């Protein structure tokens, strides 16, 4: 009696039928020891916080003790403040930003380093980025602190405030130079689109290189870059050939082929193993929390979310140190969370291609930052 | 409008008492009441603002508590310069209706009313008229009942009473009852009496008198 | 320290007018919005109206075409005029200072001024005096009294031998009858200084000016 | 009676001293207001949340407050679901809110025209990021448009524990490229900081420039850059040379600093002189109700906040459509709405600094 | 001297007690854990000449 | 706040050694001196000595050749060493600490320990009672007492019922005969109470550390 059998997950959703929910449904398959984490997930708009916010107390006055989702540029304080009050920790694939806490766990690791290290592996002084307007506000801060720090020309250029007819001028002045130097830094469902407006004038493709600042360099459709002259160069954190991501790979593969599962595949996405890993790093955690004996009792009789004053669910720090100390191997690599809730230890491979060429540069780090291969 | 009222209408307390007073409206006004103290000479000055808050210029011994239309102020000790009106005042729509309001009273020994009966003078008797004056001094608590009697018969009208207000050296009040009538209703009379009734002598005390 | 005085006629007749003064210090009225309010004797406080630092002012429902104010900041002087008195008129007015404190409260008020609306005349009091009658000395300290019957209008200052005798003085509030005040006033002296000392009551009506001096 | 929410940050002396002086100024015959004030915190939205909630239980038409970058978006989406607008002098928001009217008018457009009359193309940008990255966003795409050299720094990333060293570095680096020319982006707090770091190392003698970004540019101290001979530019939004502001100055400025904190002044913040505005606005807009006799009476239950699905009532979308029907006079000058919420048709003045002292060189809008 | 130090204009000046003596240091050891209210200017890093 | 206690043995034997520790706390003893005084009961004090945070050390002329001093700084204590003690040495002993303020003055004392030479030995005291003898009950409250005689050293404990019955205690001081002390204690409880109540009278002698109970 010292835990129960049934522990009730809380978990946000975008949409209705995605990929997303077939990785956390086989993620949740795999529980065969004790304690089952029960699902609770609302399908609901991420732009609104009203609804975030009602399905956040609902699932907090219904019972759950750790909540996986994910998060949106009018989500991004909201979410900490909530979890930084009633302690309550919230595990999330989205995009790392600057300002959190010790509650909010980012499965995304950090990418501004390392773009960083590219460009110094490169030596560039005059580029363009592009940024999302959803996402770019702390990426582009250290590339523009960076470029006061040794001397750069980058030229910003948003995505959302841009109509194509800006889109058509900003090319036009940037096809009066030698060298077209360009990173681009946006969400994938948007770069499918961005990408299909870029090649539609990069048919001469001399001397346009570009860094697709994403995780997911092999899932990118670039199908549109064959007979052109792509400099593209990419990060990516799983590549699938690894012997213990072959085999949850292959773990998948069979659970597909057992009888059916949700919506389909052969064009994955990193956020899925990302929800795969933080499934495992959260199950892995209330195994340590069974089997170091320590009960989690409950008193939510209809509990108030909004109340005066704040009421801290106390328990929730022991939750803290159970998701902390997750250290293991999974399918995006070495995954360990740090003291404040983001990715340590962690390894970013460099590809680059052009003309057919599946090129490996080398890896990224923390402590050897950067090498080539 | 909103009806303000007061159930209290005079407390008795001691010095160094918690002494609290209550105060209901016809409607919640959301605390946007106020507290205030009056002194005996007429000027009032407030003593607590918003129901829960302290103004600059009063002491810590007071405070305010209470929510919904039920609203309370609290007194830590009561002093010398305590002794006041306290009323309460709404605002919460026009025209803002003021509570009815109590008194504090210093709590005493109860001490019997002395009672003295005096005739009227010559002087006034060859106006035509004749006012028998009754006071009743050095009582403890206000509540006392008059009653006057001529030749045995009781006489209910040409009564007027007078209550002062609490002295602040003993502790005690005074009262005044006159029975004024004609000269030849005053001379058709000989005995006349006055009776005192007090919460200290279940008996009345009489005072009576001749011609 | 800030402090209010209001001040009036005290006798006007009826269906006339009225002006009440409230003198207001240690503030300045500039900034802050003044409310002059009625309290009828035994009844329930109501406000008459209230003016605005702004110049805006505003009224009661029921008499919003009997009162108006006007101020000088000059002076700091608030005078509200009222007219068409009745009989019912005999109350205070009193003046406050109103303010925002998350409330609409009222921090400074006066002392509020009794206005007596009545078509009676002003005529003098009667003074008459009350012994004891039996010589019986029946403690150490005896009783005296002063009666001033017949008196228009409310109120008159009763003192004893000029104040100097003030050792149990009783002064009792008056009455009205037949649109007549009647008052009355006690001392307590010693039992050897009555009558060996000289105890003058002296009876002034500030309607009259009536001065009576009564042994 | 009119039941309104008022939400302040801890901290705001000033400011809820100046809608004290504008709710007893601005007191009709018709009504009043009554306002609840909640003097919570403004960066952690859970404190927001409660105090939304505890006025919106109170049934309130109308709720002013402030709101931080890290609160914008729980504001908007609050404050759209349930249809009550909210009145803000805060920072500009980026994009068309329903339900949310602003009293800061446009910084970005008139320092695009400040740069543009100035005729410049290589610049340093040292900005905050507690008012979102709107201005930042705006500058760096009049610098791809034009071909300018902008080197964009935030500041706001660095404590108040070691900010000696780290400033150090900063004017060591921006001499690398040799910046005669910083156009500094702060808040009321960090701007003065700012200043006593660069007077500390000497970097405000003729040769280089400054330029306050905000609309307060008498609100910080400027009697210690006024001999150095650097020409420091700015933007004001409170004219004192106006009939109306220099009686509110002389009414202001005989009030008691016990009775009002921070209310000693000559000059007065800029967010104070909002709030003043939006009173005025608020009563207007109240009065014109009050004029056009439209019930729209209740009672305090309106329910929870968190009804699903939580149903609007909708007469206060005409509420809305009020507040954009009112074109007033205030100490931002001339007050007009459009029917999103943003400002029109208003006028910042152009401030320079002289020898003697702050001196105006003209005035600019929108139209114009 | 904290103010004119970052500024750039170099200064000079004449100096009488060494700080890095032994008995020196001995003394503002000795000097700077005063109170205040007992002895008035004497918490201080440095003392004057 | 600073403070200071001295403490010592309290009883010796004559021609023997003395020493004594004075603990200060509140100030540092590295940059002021101390002093230590003596006092006699109803004589005038003197002072024994003083030694400067400088390591000098000066002495009474009287003597000069019979205190020694001492100082850890680290424990911020003094340590008074005295030899040749006489029979006239039963006095108390203070130490101060030593400051300028326009004149050389003592800011902060000790409490001051009491010391006794004599050569008698430690034994245990003799508790009588003493009652009033008649039960007539002449008023509510009846004392009762206490006498321990034949005590060594000075001075014992004398408590009523553990500390517990604290109304009316009437302690008198001790007196010495032929080496022995003898001390009373008085306690005044209620007519009610006695006999009623157990009313017991502890004696701790710390000399020999003697507990005795009589009821
Ligand atoms: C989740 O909720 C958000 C918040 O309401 C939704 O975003 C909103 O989308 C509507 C689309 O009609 C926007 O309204 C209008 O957009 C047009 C675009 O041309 C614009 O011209 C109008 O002025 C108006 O803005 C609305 O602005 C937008 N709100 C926000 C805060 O972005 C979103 O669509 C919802 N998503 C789902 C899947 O339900
Ligand atoms: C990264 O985490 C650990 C803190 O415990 C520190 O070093 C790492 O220690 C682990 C021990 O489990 C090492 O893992 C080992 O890897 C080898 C293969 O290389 C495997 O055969 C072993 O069974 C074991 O799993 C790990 O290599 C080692 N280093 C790194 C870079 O992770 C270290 O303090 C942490 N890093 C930082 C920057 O603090
Ligand atoms: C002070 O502001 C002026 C802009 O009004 C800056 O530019 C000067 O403009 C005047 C025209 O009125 C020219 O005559 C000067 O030659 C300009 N200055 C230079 C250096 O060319 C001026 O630079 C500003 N001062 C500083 C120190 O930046
Ligand atoms: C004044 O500041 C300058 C900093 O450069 C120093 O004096 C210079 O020393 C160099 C040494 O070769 C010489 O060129 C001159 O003596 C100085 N330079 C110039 C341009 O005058 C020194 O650190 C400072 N203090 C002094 C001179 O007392
Ligand atoms: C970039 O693309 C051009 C296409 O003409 C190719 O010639 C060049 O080698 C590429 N550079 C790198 C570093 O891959
Ligand atoms: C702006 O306001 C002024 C002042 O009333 C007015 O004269 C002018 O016509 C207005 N302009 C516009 C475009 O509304």
């Amino acid at each position: 009696a010292n835990f129960p059998n049934n522990i009730q997950i809380g978990g946000l959703f975008p949409n209705q039928q995605s990929q997303e929910h077939a990785a956390f449904r086989f993620a949740l398959s795999q529980l065969t020891e004790p304690p089952k984490l029960l699902p609770q997930i609302d399908i609901v708009n991420i732009s609104d916080s009203f609804e975030m916010t009602y399905r956040f107390c609902s699932q907090f006055s219904k019972g759950v003790y750790a909540i996986f989702g994910f998060y949106e540029r009018r989500t991004v304080n909201m979410l900490t403040s909530f979890c930084g009050a009633l302690h309550v920790c919230f595990i999330t694939p989205s995009f790392p930003v600057d300002t959190s806490n010790q509650f909010v766990l980012q499965l995304r690791p950090e990418l501004q380093e390392a773009l960083i290290s590219i460009i110094d592996h490169y030596k560039w002084q005059t580029f363009v980025y592009i940024y999302d307007a959803d996402r770019g506000l702390s990426v582009l801060q250290r590339v523009l602190d960076t470029a006061a720090e040794k001397n750069w020309q980058v030229t910003a250029v948003n995505i959302l405030t841009t109509t194509e007819e800006g889109y058509r001028m900003l090319f036009q002045d940037l096809e009066k130079k030698k060298e077209r130097l360009v990173v681009v830094d946006c969400e994938s469902e948007r770069l499918n689109a961005i990408l299909g407006q870029i090649v539609k004038l990069e048919k001469n493709g001399i001397g346009y290189h570009y860094i697709l600042a994403n995780l997911g360099f092999m899932d990118i459709d670039l199908n549109k870059f064959k007979e052109s002259g792509a400099n593209v160069t990419g990060f990516q954190l799983v590549n699938y050939t690894d012997t213990i991501p072959a085999r949850i790979m292959q773990q998948w593969r069979t659970s597909d082929s057992r009888d059916h599962t949700r919506v389909d595949w052969k064009r994955p996405k990193y956020t899925s193993a990302l929800t795969y890993d933080g499934v495992k790093v959260m199950a892995e955690a209330f195994q340590s929390l069974r089997r170091q004996r320590i009960d989690i009792s409950r008193r939510g009789n209809a509990g108030d979310c909004l109340a005066n004053p704040a009421v801290p669910w106390g328990q929730g720090i022991d939750i803290q140190r159970a998701l902390q100390q997750v250290r293991f191997e999974g399918l995006t690599g070495n995954v360990q969370f740090n003291e404040k809730g983001r990715r340590t230890n962690y390894t970013l491979h460099v590809i680059e291609m052009k003309h057919d060429g599946i090129r490996k540069i080398g890896y990224w780090n923390e402590d050897d930052k950067f090498v080539p291969a | 409008e909103i009806q303000m009222t007061q159930t209290t209408s005079s407390l008795s307390a001691s010095l160094g008492d918690r002494v609290t007073i209550s105060c209901r409206a016809s409607q919640d006004i959301s605390n946007y009441l106020s507290w205030y103290q009056q002194k005996p000479d007429g000027t009032v000055k407030l003593l607590i603002y918003y129901t829960s808050r302290l103004h600059s210029g009063v002491p810590s011994r007071f405070s305010g508590s209470g929510s919904g239309i039920d609203y309370s102020l609290t007194i830590n000790n009561l002093e010398q310069e305590d002794f006041a009106t306290y009323f309460c005042q709404q605002g919460n729509t026009l025209p803002l209706t003021f509570g009815a309001g109590t008194k504090l009273e210093l709590k005493r020994a109860d001490a019997a009313p002395t009672v003295s009966i005096f005739p009227p003078s010559s002087e006034q008797l060859t106006s035509g008229g004749a006012s028998v004056v009754c006071f009743l001094n050095n009582f403890y608590p206000k509540d006392i009942n008059v009653k006057w009697k001529i030749d045995g018969s009781e006489r209910q009208n040409g009564v007027l009473n007078s209550w002062t207000d609490q002295d602040s050296k003993d502790s005690t009040y005074s009262m005044s009852s006159t029975l004024t009538l004609t000269k030849d209703e005053y001379e058709r009379h000989n005995s006349y009496t006055c009776e005192a009734t007090h919460k200290t002598s279940t008996s009345p005390i009489v005072k009576s008198f001749n011609r | 320290q800030a402090q209010l005085k209001e001040s009036g006629p005290g006798l006007v007749a009826p269906s006339q007018s009225l002006s009440i003064t409230c003198t207001v210090s240690g503030f300045s009225l500039t900034n802050y919005g003044v409310h002059w309010v009625r309290q009828p004797p035994g009844k329930g406080l109501e406000w008459l109206g209230v003016i605005w630092a702004g110049g805006s002012t505003n009224y009661n429902s029921a008499l919003m075409s009997r009162v108006s104010i006007s101020k000088d900041n000059s002076k700091s002087q608030v005078f509200l005029k009222m007219n068409s008195l009745q009989t019912d008129d005999t109350v205070m007015y009193y003046c406050a200072r109103e303010d925002y404190d998350y409330d609409w409260h009222f921090d400074v008020w006066g002392a509020g001024t009794t206005v007596t609306v009545s078509s009676a005349k002003t005529t003098p009091p009667s003074v008459y005096p009350l012994a004891p009658g039996s010589a019986a000395q029946t403690n150490s300290m005896v009783t005296l009294g002063c009666l001033v019957k017949g008196y228009f209008p409310e109120p008159v200052t009763v003192t004893w031998n000029s104040g100097s005798l003030s050792s149990g003085v009783h002064t009792f509030p008056a009455v009205l009858q037949s649109d007549l005040y009647t008052l009355s006033s006690s001392v307590t002296v010693p039992s050897s200084t009555w009558p060996s000392e000289t105890v003058t009551c002296n009876v002034a009506h500030p309607a009259s000016s009536t001065k009576v001096d009564k042994k | 009676s009119i039941q309104i929410g008022g939400l302040f940050p801890r901290g705001a002396d000033q400011e809820y001293s100046a809608f004290r002086v504008g709710m007893v100024q601005f007191s009709t015959s018709e009504f009043r207001l009554t306002p609840h004030i909640d003097n919570l915190e403004v960066a952690n939205s859970f404190a927001v949340t409660n105090a939304f909630c505890s006025q919106f239980s109170r049934g309130v038409y109308a709720i002013f407050g402030f709101y931080d970058k890290k609160s914008v978006n729980t504001i908007t989406s609050f404050c759209g679901t349930l249809h009550v607008s909210f009145i803000t002098p805060s920072f500009p928001t980026d994009g068309t809110h329903p339900f949310v009217i602003q009293m800061r008018p446009d910084l970005k457009g008139a320092l695009l025209s400040l740069i543009e009359y100035y005729q410049w193309d290589k610049f340093a940008y040292l900005y905050d990021s507690d008012r979102g990255l709107s201005t930042l966003q705006a500058v760096l795409d009049s610098a791809a448009e034009k071909k300018w050299q902008v080197t964009a720094i935030n500041v706001g990333n660095i404590n108040n524990d070691k900010k000696d060293e780290t400033y150090r570095s900063l004017f060591q680096d921006l001499e690398l490229k040799k910046e005669r020319r910083v156009i500094l982006d702060c808040e009321r707090d960090k701007v003065n900081d700012i200043v006593d770091q660069v007077i500390t190392i000497g970097k405000h003698v003729k040769g280089y420039h400054y330029i306050i970004a905000n609309l307060g540019f008498t609100d910080g101290d400027l009697l210690k850059i006024q001999f150095g001979g650097a020409n420091v530019s700015g933007f004001q939004i409170v004219d004192y040379d106006d009939s109306l502001v220099s009686k509110f100055i002389e009414r202001w400025s005989t009030l008691e600093e016990k009775e009002y904190p921070g209310a000693h002044t000559a000059t007065i913040k800029y967010t104070s002189a909002l709030t003043y505005d939006a009173v005025q606005v608020m009563t207007e807009a109240f009065r014109n109700l009050r004029k056009q006799r439209i019930e729209i009476s209740r009672r305090g239950n309106a329910g929870d906040c968190l009804a699903n699905p939580a149903v609007p009532w909708g007469q206060g979308v005409e509420i809305e459509r009020a507040l954009k029907q009112v074109q007033v006079e205030g100490l931002s000058g001339n007050i007009k709405f459009d029917q999103n919420g943003k400002r029109i048709n208003y006028t910042i003045n152009i401030m320079e600094l002289k020898t003697n002292g702050p001196r105006k060189i003209g005035y600019w809008s929108e139209v114009d």
